[PDB]
RNA sequence: GAAGGGAGCUUGACUGCGAGACCUACAAGUCGAGCAGGGACGAAAGUCGGGCUUAGUGAUCCGGUGGUUCCGCAUGGAAGG
RNA sequence: GUAGCGAAAUUCCUUGUCGGGUAAGUUCCGACCCGCACGAAAGGCGUAACGAUUUGGGCACUGUCUCAACGAGAGACUCGGUGAAAUUUUAGUACCUGUGAAGAUGCAGGUUACCCGCGACAGGACGGAAAGACCCCAUGGAGCUUUACUGUAGUUUGAUAU
RNA sequence: AAGCGACUGUUUAUCAAAAACACAGGUCUCUGCAAAAUCGUAAGAUGAAGUAUAGGGGCUGACGCCUGCCCGGUGCUGGAA
RNA sequence: GGUGUAGUGGUAGGAGAGCGUUCUAAGGGCGUUGAAGGUCGAUCGUGAGGACGGCUGGAGCGCUUAGAAGUGAGAAUGCCGGUAUGAGUAGCGAAAGACAGGUGAGAAUCCUGUCCACCGUAUGACUAAGGUUUCCUGGGGAAGGCUCGUCCGCCCAGGGUU
RNA sequence: UAUCCGGGAGUCAGACUGCGAGUGAUAAGAUCCGUAGUCGAAAGGGAAACAGCCCAGACCACCAGCUAAGGUCCCAAAAUA
RNA sequence: GGUAGCGGAGAAAUUCCAAACGAACUUGGAGAUAGCUGGUUCUCUCCGAAAUAGCUUUAGGGCUAGCCUCGGAAUUGAGAA
RNA sequence: UUAAGUGAAUAAGGGCGCACGGUGGAUGCCUUGGCACUAGGAGCCGAUGAAGGACGGGACUAACACCGAUAUGCUUUGGGGAGCUGUAAGUAAGCUAUGAUCCAGAGAUUUCCGAAUGGGGGAACCCAAUAUCUUUUAUAGGAUAUUACUUUUCAGUGAAUACAUAGCUGAUUAGAGGUAGACGCAGAGAACUGAAACAUCUUAGUACCUGCAGGAAGAGAAAGAAAAUUCGAUUCCCUGAGUAGCGGCGAGCGAAACGGGAAGAGCCCAAACCAACAAGCUUGUUGGGGUUGUAGGACUCCGAUAUGGUAGUCUGUUAGUAUAGUUGAAGGAUUUGGAAAAUUCCGCUAAAGAGGGUGAAAGCCCCGUAGACGAAAUGCUGACAACACCUAGGAGGAUCCUGAGUACGGCGGAACACGAGAAAUUCCGUCGGAAUCCGCGGGGACCAUCCCGCAAGGCUAAAUACUCCCUAGUGACCGAUAGUGAACCAGUACCGUGAGGGAAAGGUGAAAAGCACCCCGGAAGGGGAGUGAAAUAGAUCCUGAAACCGUGUGCCUACAACAAGUCAAAGCUCGUUAAUGAGUGAUGGCGUGCCUUUUGUAGAAUGAACCGGCGAGUUACGAUUGCAUGCGAGGUUAAGUCGAAGAGACGGAGCCGCAGCGAAAGCGAGUCUGAAUAGGGCGAAUGAGUAUGUAGUCGUAGACCCGAAACCAUGUGAUCUA
């Protein structure tokens, strides 16, 4: 803003005679390269929503995915190395090609690794899912174990 | 403001004064008290865990705004002489604490 | 998140612009002087659009009254004379066989005087 | 039919109020039957909360005087409210 | 309120009255004194010399004027070269009378007027230039004054310490 | 020939050069020296390497003739019951 | 959705519903077989506005839903830039130049010569300050020079202060 | 349609005409009230032009019709009724 | 070479102090404050004022009320003619 | 033929439409550079000469960059492996597998000015002294080292003056100055402004100035907070709360404790007393001793000579890390094309589908990324060790010690939210002036009781504040009038005496392939010929708007009074988004621009020369209402911890609501007034709230934007003028 901008102190001519428009200083807002009227300042735009509302869209988001029955459940995810093939191939035999949320318990670290390269694999763990995760992929590949974690979460 | 008028508050004269030992209870009446089971023991403590007392204030002190039902043994700061005989006709007791 | 001038600026006038072909000059070349001609435009034609309809009513009336007097009879009196022989046909249809069909707008007349005469 | 005038006795030129009204931007202003307390006058009815009615007045802050079963910075006092 | 001076750099009434000067003098000079409202160091009165000082008269001198004429040069004017500015809502930009925010190129009625220029003038465009300095207003500003209010540097007086 | 200013000077650079300022002269008053006065918080300076025939301040303004009355009021100076 | 009845001027101002701009997310698209942008057209909607063609252009951009704003200009004697009007107009800044010859693409303006004219207690000759290479030599004629220029205190390259 | 509750205002320069008064001179396009209208914030028709007067309130299209004020010899629509 | 802005200097004019001096210039407080003037950008639909009262160091400002708008509650329907 | 009547066409110029140019640089797209932050690092540099400069160094050298007479660089240790001699072309001369250029660590050199310090001085210049060396036969000349001032310590000399001291000399010691326009503490300290005026008050202990600093600072180990009975240094965050209070009781100002968290750490002296030393039984130095409030300590008795700890150390050893690096998967064809990454067909890779570049848009072409690996040298951190420094229990009180011109008081100021007020508590100046354990201070005047503590001495990490810089990133941040003033040789040009003010200016093409040659011309500039996909991409170079200027012409225009249009319309010309078409338009009707401000403006009231761009109700924190969602007599978390700068989880301290009435004690569906079971007021009966989103309005902030004359505080000016 005028106050901001380099320089400006001084009145730029007399406040009559010369009959020119009265001016304060050369950064006064309408001149070419004066300062900003508002504008953008740095702020937060993050605010938090009741734990009850939370909670509620998170139970919503997975009841959606399991009543269009986008929920695919596995027995299990164990890959002896990471493998980025072999897991585009368990995708394959699971008969999934949409996107997709990979949810893994903790430490499936060569699942993770395996997975999450895929440009239509987004991988999360059991603890740390999202309503926003969850409601961009269009199925939810889980594991059991994964399944039993986020029931003892929510 | 008033354009000069003298405003409302200039005209009202100050009044009273804030005592320093002034204490405020938090209330509770007998519909409340009605939540809980008969023989059941009635403790701030039990209030403050239920919900119904979050911030006690000086103290409880119970009032006979409802109609009580159970027979309960009621401890508080303070009773209202009504709350009190509501109380005890209910075939309960009241002891302050 | 800057929004610049851009282009709507250019669009909205070009428009105005436009609408002013054929005006003398500055005022279909110039954005302001072509503006403020706009709407006096404006205000001409639906204050038009409205003295347009009195403007024929008026030269219907004229030429029907050219007419009646070759005929032997002032506007006011065919009109009358109609009116009593229930004939509804209007100014505009009455100028036109004035000007193309002068039998049967003596016809016409004819039946006027003849209601008048009654 | 006095609200004008005179006489006797008096102090209602009362205390706590006050349904409801008028006036009104507000703050204010005006009228009020009636209830209770305790009275003046009158045999009684009953009248009396000043004067025939309408002017004779000034917000708040601050300070003085009197009363008060109010408060009293650990407690009892006090200081001060 | 003395001396002195006085219609004055002071006299409003006032071109006071009288005399001089002029054919004619609200100015000027001399005098008078009802000094609206002179006056003795914010000096009174007078004064040789001095003054790009103010005032009146005279001689000389003249285009200052009666009353304008001619001539020289620079600009202006034509041509070649170079080439701004203030101003500017758009303008195919008449006159009279009237009307209208009461003073019209633009509105009404009437009149006049072929199209485009060049050299001149300045009546109008309430012409340009400067958000009027006059006037009023703002619970504006600034400089200044004082026995305005409140302070205060200094100066001084007392107690006290050294 | 009259007014004003004695005079030579000085002044509003850029609308006023004058009757305005200065001036020599007059007068009043302060100042005994680390003088008074002034600059400075102070130190330190000017006054002045001067000393009442000197220095500061106020007024008047060559020269000539003169400069009347009032000390109640306000200042200053002195007094001290 | 249909019918009927009624209603629909409007400043300050209140309410409602929309158009368009940039960006984010998601989805679904379009682009060297030509995106955005520009330009023209006789196109569509009730409005802000939206398409579709031709041309230009040469690499990014729509659409749907939602989200966030440096989100819309015609006025502020507004700021910046560009270009007009006045206008081929004012002005071209105290004074004498003439002609012959030369140079050169080109000469009133540069060089040479002759005459003429001007200053001469200066417009001459020295120096201090200040300027700081403007000095000399050879080139140049973009710009600067109030015209011109072959010329210059200008530009280019060398050199010069013992 | 009125109330009442709440969110958001703007307005505190008014003008003229008719009628009733004051001030003025029984002047003013004056001034100050009361009352109605219009303008303000209202286009259209009439009053030559002419915010406030007369008629009349524009959501739009029409080269249809009937009227209001005001008009009908020509400009200029309609009676030389 | 010296004197510097709460200042200097002034034969005194508010006169000079770097082409505007009743208080230099520059930077900062600083986006001073401005009841004052100017400006404030797309569209359509519904409704639509006021220029008044009261009080005001108040009079071209402001506050409450009056007049407009949006939503809501309720009624023995209370409004208008 | 005569007469009467009608009578087109022509354009000196102009208008409209259209087409094509020019000028100019908007728009689009793009980006060298910015903006706001996050994580980590580093938080100082200087007499061992700094920051910042001047002048120089290249084969050519004006500028920038780098370097310093060892000058476009030298040495050394590592990295890297083919070109290299900057920008920056062009020559010219060279270097490089004997490993160059280049990258990182360490080191050498580092002119002159500058605190600048041998002296002087108008910065980058001048002139010296001493000693050694050097040139000359010799003087002159040259090089090297030392030579400021003050402070510390020491030594010698040494006055008035006898001793002395002062001074002087030398040696020794550590300071000066600059910053990072930030953060901290302190001294000094405004005004405009607000209060609708203004003085108390507010702006505000703010801006400015000055001092001192450190990487943080400051504070800090209770003469405390309290009175639930207890807590146990300090700091900071949430909350308490806009409460208690202060206030021309106005405008405004405004806490703290409790509670919840971040982080946590406690220690030294003085004194008593002891030992030694020295002089003059005390009195100074040294060492021991001892350190406190459930009083401690001395001192006297006992018993232990351990047990633990540290906020120490250029002490190593070790690990890790920072400063270069190495490695790192997978595609060919077909169509369009100047060019393939695009299209189409089949593949392949993925712990790598982040990103950038490549002739258009690339997972597989390149640089990279995931991942793996890597350090000679020098820092940094952590461990281990070493060295070092702290670290005693019990019982007695006879006596001694436990911070004096101090605490405190009067007067005058100031700080505490608290403006002298009833005013504690803290501090300054001045004066007066205590007690000391049976003692002293505090618990908001003061006293008594009770409780809590032990001043007048010092030190102390962490949580906290800030970012000039460095490294790696991020962005519903800018995209050349924007973003830093500065994307470009910018604090430059330019302006000013000076302080100081302060610009403009980005884009050819994929690649210069930057137009050989020819032609007009003195050139400039053009036309060909070429390059190119494109030259109307030709360097004023992408796109190329509008104003403005011009060429061509389809229609109209020389009897007309014109806000320039609109409505009606002949004629002429032309044929589209094919539409009851388009351009022009004789002629006729109606008709005084836009804006602002007004009772009223065409107004002879204001604003705009035109065109383009830029240019004004926003954000944060609170209040309140509507709408929406969740929960519902309940609602909800704040700070903080973990987590991607996310969501989310935990966190219930706290806030709102469920009870009101009263000034208050207090009572309570009632309560207050009142003598009152009266009346009346406010409430209940008669219940919905709360968290968040969103929108309207308001408050605090510049608060919709622009504009004063001015006020205040540092500085710069007597080159004009007095
Ligand atoms: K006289
Ligand atoms: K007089
Ligand atoms: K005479
Ligand atoms: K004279
Ligand atoms: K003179
Ligand atoms: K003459
Ligand atoms: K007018
Ligand atoms: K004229
Ligand atoms: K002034
Ligand atoms: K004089
Ligand atoms: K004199
Ligand atoms: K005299
Ligand atoms: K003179
Ligand atoms: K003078
Ligand atoms: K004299
Ligand atoms: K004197
Ligand atoms: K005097
Ligand atoms: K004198
Ligand atoms: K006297
Ligand atoms: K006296
Ligand atoms: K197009
Ligand atoms: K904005
Ligand atoms: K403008
Ligand atoms: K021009
Ligand atoms: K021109
Ligand atoms: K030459
Ligand atoms: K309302
Ligand atoms: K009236
Ligand atoms: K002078
Ligand atoms: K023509
Ligand atoms: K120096
Ligand atoms: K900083
Ligand atoms: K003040
Ligand atoms: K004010
Ligand atoms: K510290
Ligand atoms: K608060
Ligand atoms: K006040
Ligand atoms: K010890
Ligand atoms: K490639
Ligand atoms: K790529
Ligand atoms: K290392
Ligand atoms: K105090
Ligand atoms: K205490
Ligand atoms: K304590
Ligand atoms: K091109
Ligand atoms: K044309
Ligand atoms: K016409
Ligand atoms: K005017
Ligand atoms: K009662
Ligand atoms: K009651
Ligand atoms: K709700
Ligand atoms: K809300
Ligand atoms: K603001
Ligand atoms: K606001
Ligand atoms: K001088
Ligand atoms: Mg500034
Ligand atoms: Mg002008
Ligand atoms: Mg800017
Ligand atoms: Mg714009
Ligand atoms: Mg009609
Ligand atoms: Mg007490
Ligand atoms: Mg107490
Ligand atoms: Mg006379
Ligand atoms: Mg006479
Ligand atoms: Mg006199
Ligand atoms: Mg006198
Ligand atoms: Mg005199
Ligand atoms: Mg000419
Ligand atoms: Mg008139
Ligand atoms: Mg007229
Ligand atoms: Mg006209
Ligand atoms: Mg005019
Ligand atoms: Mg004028
Ligand atoms: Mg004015
Ligand atoms: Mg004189
Ligand atoms: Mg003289
Ligand atoms: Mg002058
Ligand atoms: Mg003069
Ligand atoms: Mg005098
Ligand atoms: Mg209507
Ligand atoms: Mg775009
Ligand atoms: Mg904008
Ligand atoms: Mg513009
Ligand atoms: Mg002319
Ligand atoms: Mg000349
Ligand atoms: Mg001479
Ligand atoms: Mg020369
Ligand atoms: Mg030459
Ligand atoms: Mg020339
Ligand atoms: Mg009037
Ligand atoms: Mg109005
Ligand atoms: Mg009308
Ligand atoms: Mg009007
Ligand atoms: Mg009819
Ligand atoms: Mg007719
Ligand atoms: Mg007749
Ligand atoms: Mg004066
Ligand atoms: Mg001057
Ligand atoms: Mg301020
Ligand atoms: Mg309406
Ligand atoms: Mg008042
Ligand atoms: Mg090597
Ligand atoms: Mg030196
Ligand atoms: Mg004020
Ligand atoms: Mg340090
Ligand atoms: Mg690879
Ligand atoms: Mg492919
Ligand atoms: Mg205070
Ligand atoms: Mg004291
Ligand atoms: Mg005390
Ligand atoms: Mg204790
Ligand atoms: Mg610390
Ligand atoms: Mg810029
Ligand atoms: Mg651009
Ligand atoms: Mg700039
Ligand atoms: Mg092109
Ligand atoms: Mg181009
Ligand atoms: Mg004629
Ligand atoms: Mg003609
Ligand atoms: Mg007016
Ligand atoms: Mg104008
Ligand atoms: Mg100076
Ligand atoms: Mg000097």
């Amino acid at each position: 803003n005028r106050s901001a901008v380099r320089g400006g102190g001084r009145k730029p001519w007399r406040q009559k005679g010369t009959g020119r428009a009265r001016q304060g200083s050369i950064r006064s807002p309408q001149w070419r390269g004066g300062g900003v009227v508002f504008g953008p300042t740095p702020r937060s735009y993050s605010y938090k929503f009741p734990k009850k509302v939370r909670r509620l869209a998170m139970k919503s988001v997975l009841s959606d995915k399991v009543a269009e029955n986008n929920l695919v459940a596995v027995e299990g995810l164990s890959f002896d190395a990471p493998k980025t093939k072999e897991f585009k191939q368990v995708l394959a035999n699971l008969s999934i090609d949409t996107k997709v949320l990979v949810v893994l318990e903790n430490g499936n670290d060569f699942a993770a690794l395996s997975a999450r390269n895929l440009p239509n694999v987004s991988v999360v763990t059991s603890d740390n899912v999202s309503v926003l995760d969850v409601v961009s992929a269009n199925k939810v590949l889980a594991t059991q174990t994964a399944l039993t974690q986020i029931e003892e979460v929510l | 403001f008033e354009g000069g008028q003298t405003p409302l508050f200039r005209r009202l004269p100050k009044r009273g004064f804030t005592n320093i030992n002034r204490k405020d209870y938090a209330v509770v009446n007998l519909d409340t008290l009605n939540r809980f089971e008969d023989g059941t023991e009635v403790t701030p403590v039990v209030l403050k865990e239920a919900g119904i007392v979050k911030n006690e204030k000086a103290g409880i002190k119970v009032l006979a705004d409802g109609e009580l039902t159970k027979k309960l043994t009621v401890k508080a700061a303070k009773f209202s002489k009504s709350a009190q005989e509501a109380i005890e006709a209910a075939g309960g007791s009241i002891e302050v604490i | 998140a800057r929004v610049k001038g851009g282009t709507v600026t250019r669009k909205r006038r070009k428009k105005v612009l436009k609408l002013a072909k054929g005006y003398y000059g500055s005022k279909h070349t110039l954005f302001k002087s072509a503006k403020e001609q706009v709407m006096n435009s404006y205000y001409y034609a639906f204050r038009d659009r409205r003295q347009k309809k009195r403007d024929f009513r008026k030269l219907w009336i004229a030429r029907i009254n050219a007419a009646a007097r070759m005929n032997g009879l002032s506007y006011s009196k065919l009109m009358h004379g109609l009116k009593l022989a229930e004939i509804d046909i209007n100014r505009k249809m009455l100028a036109d066989l004035a000007v193309n069909d002068a039998a049967a707008f003596t016809a016409l007349a004819e039946q006027a005087k003849d209601a008048l005469s009654k």
